[PDB]
């Protein structure tokens, strides 16, 4: 019963940290896909400022 | 709401049987024929287009213009026929090269806004000065204020 | 002791996912991290885009 209790804690638990894991991947990669736009937008203008450097 | 008809008007009837097959993922049936945006990622991917995950973000946000939750069928169309251009030919580049050349009568390598003028309001609808400026920034892929005869070419393309 | 071994499996899932998720949570701070040096070398450039082109 303390291992079946262990797991439904744990199973939970396990399911909670899959969940939070789950919440990371979401938001590391909503912050990811902010970088991908932010660096992405960086290089819009990091390329036009070498294009504007250029000209 | 006219700029579906490109996206229908250029398909053969098989491609456009295509990218609804696909479509029709969105909705699980016996329902209502709701179209989930849920659906929209896999679907690019269903019908060939190799989006990452962000890039299959953008193609949600770009739907659910009335914020229903749902795709429509020109949000749909409209956005493939500018990705996956499985179009009835939509021409060639050697009929939009003759055209390119009836506008650029001096042989100058493009069409400024003013051939771009002309010509529209020689159609009989009145044109503004941003309706002009408009299509030239379309055309003009590289920004150098200017539509040239490539960007011309790929500017025309799929167009009746 | 099946019990345990269930346990363990999730018990270890937790942690795959523990692990994952403080992986996750470090690459959601860099992911962020960059969203946000991305943004501000964005402005940095940005910035430069804007003074050079004024220039």
């Amino acid at each position: 019963d303390e291992s079946e209790r262990g797991m439904k804690v744990i199973e939970s638990r396990a399911q909670k940290d899959e969940e939070k894991m789950e919440i990371q991947e979401i938001q590391l990669k909503e912050a990811k896909h902010i970088a991908e736009d932010a660096d992405r937008k960086y290089e819009e203008v990091a390329r036009k400022l070498v294009i504007i450097e250029s000209d | 709401d006219d700029i579906y008809k490109a996206a229908v008007e250029q398909l053969t009837e098989e491609q456009k049987n295509e990218f609804k097959a696909a479509f029709d993922i969105f909705v699980l049936g016996a329902e209502d024929g709701c179209i989930s945006t849920k659906e929209l990622g896999k679907v690019m991917r269903m019908l060939g287009q190799n989006p990452t995950p962000e890039e299959l973000q953008e193609m949600i946000d770009e739907v659910d213009e009335d914020g229903s939750g749902t795709v429509d069928f020109d949000e749909f169309l409209v956005m493939m026929v500018r990705c996956m251009k499985d179009d009835s030919k939509g021409k060639s580049e050697e009929e939009l090269s003759d055209l390119f050349r009836m506008f650029d009568k001096n042989a100058d390598g493009y069409i400024d806004l003013d051939e771009l003028k002309i010509m529209l309001q020689a159609t009989g609808e009145t044109i503004t000065e941003d309706d002009i400026e408009e299509l030239m920034k379309d055309g003009d892929k590289n920004n150098d204020g200017r539509i040239d005869y490539d960007e011309f070419l790929e500017f025309m393309k799929g167009v009746e």
